[PDB]
DNA sequence: ATCAATATCCACCTGCAGATTCTACCAATGTGTATTTGGAAACTGCTCCATCAAAAGGCATGTTCAGCTGGTTCAGCTGAACATGCCTTTTGATGGAGCAGTTTCCAAATACACAATTGGTAGAATCTGCAGGTGGATATTGAT
DNA sequence: ATCAATATCCACCTGCAGATTCTACCAATGTGTATTTGGAAACTGCTCCATCAAAAGGCATGTTCAGCTGAACCAGCTGAACATGCCTTTTGATGGAGCAGTTTCCAAATACACAATTGGTAGAATCTGCAGGTGGATATTGAT
């Protein structure tokens, strides 16, 4: 269950960043579903990536081919 | 060369280059590469520009990420293009809510 | 050891860079942020001309092609001040040749 | 002794914060995390640290972002208090959720 | 005579236009309306009937479902009732604004 | 060389009755005060840069005349792709 | 068999997409493969699409369907609705939904 | 002056599904745009996952890794699978 | 206010490594040939704009009052603050080799081109669905 | 309730044209040469993975109580519903040509190739920013 290695202030911080002062009880498995959700995808597409490349490790541009087909293009590793 | 042709630091025969072989068309005319290699250096210029004056406000002569992800997200023209995208090491524009702070 | 050709935009951002302010600098990692903005923003900006061709029915891209791509690409005034840059630099070489 | 109303350091968290940009998850539960949603999609699988890092980056932008975004949603209700409901509004809309 | 309370034709409605698939803004407005935002971008402009259908489509479903979104933040806000602070709020979600 | 009548807030052509039916079919109940001057604000934003593009287009084109594909190239652009007049 | 899809066994043209492959500039060389594997998955999709919204016609009692009935198809699915997610239908109308606490209590 | 479409086809495949029904000529715009709007998706995919690994050419193996990246779930599948067997039929014959 | 106590701000300095300056290697990136894409001019015809009268259907406008908004109060409790207590994240370390990445061979696979031929187009003809209408059964809302 | 009444729902019909089928014209779409891409095998080495041992720092767990949430209630009023009066949209009609798209010619512009040379790469060295920290400057926060 490494899922719950995501602590509950880890996830406090991160709301912090995000101009939150008060955090609900129930917000932190809420965020952990949804975090999830995220890396599922775009993993589950990078991974795809590295299998055509016929490779077996997966590498920072993976990575980021995925996440620009999410639409959440990321700059600085390497694009 | 001819970005010394032009007036650029920018390679113009890189761009033409690319611009063959990334497969966009069949011909790449001799200005297209130009003209664009130009207008890149241009959008570079601005942003090290903007991020430059940011860097010297904090009192360090190092542009670092956090610069130029606030030299983007302040300006309004450069933040609209740079919409969808993250900037790595980042950080977001500190802003609080008005009815969060203590009244 | 050996060596590996990588091709990067790092020394034409340091003399960009070193035009706009003399006397700062730039980090590795900043530097990498800028080599993916010209990476992103070229393929932005050549896959749109690349569509105006296949709209116009045409086998080349010119430079008016590069053009009308940064006028739809690009917001306001950043928009008009490109198209200067460009259409200069464009006539400073025809001139040249 | 000394106690600090509830919600100041949160303030005080907030400005400290925002101000800075380092990752603020913990590296290692969060490789684990990843290395354990790559096995099920295939199996033995190797990860440059810079991938990892990358994901990292992608994943508390997307939560912050994904939080400024909650934290809207809570004070259209004349709360300060972020919810469940609150967050499934942000996806709702965004395209994310159904 | 007879008067129907406040709502039961407000939902006889929703019903009644969700059922169909027709145009809801007059054709005639709506044309006005474009070929007087594309005067003032280029001077004299001419536009193919079919042109002036497509941008019809394209905006009464860009702002329907505005609507929607925007009935779902009424409604998380514990109001039947929709209002511009609503509509900037499902805007400024979506990052329109 | 022929007259045109001049064209001057045809936005308000956009009549209450369309911005109600348009928030019906939205599944919305009760409709504030405000709402139609707003609708309205968005709208025009909404237009205007979908026309722009596809003026834009038109203008590359060496054309007088907008078409329905270049509409869509537009609306395609933006992210919010159109069906059925000829993608 | 003579056509390429005779070969293949689909309805749709393997020809035209080599073709269309080819002068589109996706890429220098279009192999032999590729426009066969893709008349083969628009064939298929074209295929899904085309039977929900013609069950849905039947729903409504009709030997047409219309957009009307696509735009259900489309939506009424879970899968197609993801992909066709941006995408506005023309003459779509949409789906039949009222909230719950809009409705009389 | 000649114009190209898929309506014959979307015909064909009509038929196959369902024999009894028929179909006006907007939606036939609708499916014609659709048809349209995927290949452009799928070829794109093709298209840069080639450039991403270095190839000058698009093989099928490549049409296939964007139909698993652009098609969400069982979709996927059955195409992936469509297509292998389309393919497979062909190279044979 | 006016008043203490943590917490933060900034000052100064120093060292550490990561930015920056320098070195030599090397592979990409002017003139000449042959071909063709599209800019230009000359013409054809489609469809877009203008206008108009009549039909009517929907917009606008005012009255009236229902139920919906938010202003107010008020109890419970659910999160925040703060300390103490526990553990695993971090870092530095070396070792091991999985495997990514670079090169050489070279043949299986496609680009390229001419001559053939048929599926796919448009245009025309036509006919079956259903849009439009009307009545008439039924279902819902609000009034008593 | 029980009751009318407005509206919706549902079925046939009836006439129109839009889907759809017949037809003939025509332009994309079997075999042989030529070139090179990548598959395949062979070796090199980068950094990724393992387990490990100290150093604290961060997470966890709990107590205590503050203020936020929401349940509940109440007054004002703002937006719904309805009719009637009016206006502007729709239709189709025609007429007129702006001008889009199709065609044919001629060249300026780029692709192709050979051959030469220097900007741009990696690797090494060295050196200047600023992180890290410690200690009082100075700004809030909570209590008086």
């Amino acid at each position: 269950d490494n899922i719950q290695g995501i602590t509950k202030p880890a996830i406090r911080r991160l709301a912090r960043r995000g101009g939150v002062k008060r955090i609900s009880g129930l917000i932190y498995e809420e965020t952990r579903g949804v975090l999830k959700v995220f890396l599922e995808n775009v993993i589950r597409d990078a991974v795809t990536y590295t299998e055509h490349a016929k490779r077996k490790t997966v590498t920072a541009m993976d990575v980021v081919y995925a996440l620009k087909r999410q639409g959440r293009t990321l700059y600085g590793f390497g694009g | 060369t001819r970005s010394s042709r032009a007036g650029l630091q920018f390679p113009v025969g890189r761009v033409h280059r690319l611009l063959r072989k990334g497969n966009y068309s069949e011909r790449v005319g001799a200005g297209a590469p130009v003209y664009l290699a130009a207008v890149l250096e241009y959008l570079t210029a601005e942003i090290l520009e903007l991020a430059g004056n940011a860097a010297r406000d904090n009192k360090k002569t190092r542009i670092i990420p956090r610069h130029l992800q606030l030299a983007i997200r302040n300006d309004e023209e450069l933040n609209k293009l740079l919409g969808r995208v993250t900037i790595a090491q980042g950080g977001v524009l500190p802003n609080i809510q008005a009815v969060l702070l203590p009244k | 050891r050996k060596r590996s050709r990588k091709e990067s935009y790092s020394i034409y951002v340091y003399k960009v860079l070193k035009q706009v302010h003399p006397d700062t600098g730039i980090s590795s990692k900043a530097m990498g942020i800028m080599n993916s903005f010209v990476n992103d923003i070229f393929e932005r900006i050549a896959g749109e001309a690349s569509r105006l061709a296949h709209y116009n029915k045409r086998s080349t891209i010119t430079s008016r092609e590069i053009q009308t791509a940064v006028r739809l690409l690009l917001p306001g005034e950043l928009a008009k001040h490109a198209v200067s840059e460009g259409t200069k630099a464009v006539t400073k070489y025809t001139s040249a040749k | 002794p000394h106690r600090y109303r509830p919600g100041t350091v949160a303030l005080r968290e907030i400005r400290r914060y925002q101000k800075s940009t380092e990752l603020l998850i913990r590296k290692l539960p969060f490789q684990r995390l990843v290395r354990e949603i790559a096995q099920d999609f295939k199996t033995d699988l190797r990860f440059q640290s810079s991938a990892v890092m990358a994901l990292q980056e992608a994943c508390e932008a997307y939560l912050v972002g994904l939080f400024e975004d909650t934290n809207l949603c809570a004070i259209h209700a004349k709360r300060v208090t972020i919810m469940p409901k609150d967050i499934q509004l942000a996806r709702r809309i965004r395209g994310e959720r159904a």
